[PDB]
């Protein structure tokens, strides 16, 4: 499953 | 509340008087959440994480009740696989990490 | 320690003895590094998130040390922007979310 939540502004 | 890490630190939130569940998110510099309607203006924009950049809908000064604490920011809604509470809240409900 | 929350929480961590900077992310449930050239056995792997997914190097039982607590488990290595850690590590460091 997708488990890797890394979120970056840009 | 103190949350350990064994299991995603999912929480529940009210936002445009709907409930959702949502995960505390300190890799995230943003809050985005799935698809929904919220009322107001929106803009578009862009963010990246670790497959890649999506766009998402901005909405600004949105008041979000997360884990029984009040927040008003800036909520981004997209195509995230999960609800993400980011630092943009996070900060707002005094939350910080600790070992 | 306590890391509050304003900017992102990238703390020095010591793989192979050599340090690097990561980032403390209650939203990975697992640790991926950038690329480097790590001894051992490994098997192929995808991990997704915001913008889909990547294939990435399984590397197991690879000690880490993070801001001077002893880890050992899994780690991930692969075209990540930022060296992660996630919750299979922040648990055995005893990191805990506060609000």
């Amino acid at each position: 499953r997708p488990g890797n939540f890394l979120q970056s502004r840009l | 509340p103190q949350i350990t890490l064994w299991k995603r630190p999912l929480v529940t939130i009210r936002i445009g008087g709907q409930l959702k569940e949502a995960l505390l998110n300190t890799g995230a510099d943003d809050t985005v959440l799935e698809e929904m309607n919220l009322p107001g203006k929106w803009k578009p924009k862009m963010i990246g994480g670790i497959g890649g950049f999506i766009k998402v809908r901005q909405y600004d000064q949105i008041p979000i009740e997360i884990c029984g604490h009040k927040v008003i920011g800036t909520v981004l809604v997209g195509p995230t696989p999960v609800n993400i509470i980011g630092r943009n809240l996070l900060t707002q409900i005094g939350c910080t990490l600790n070992f």
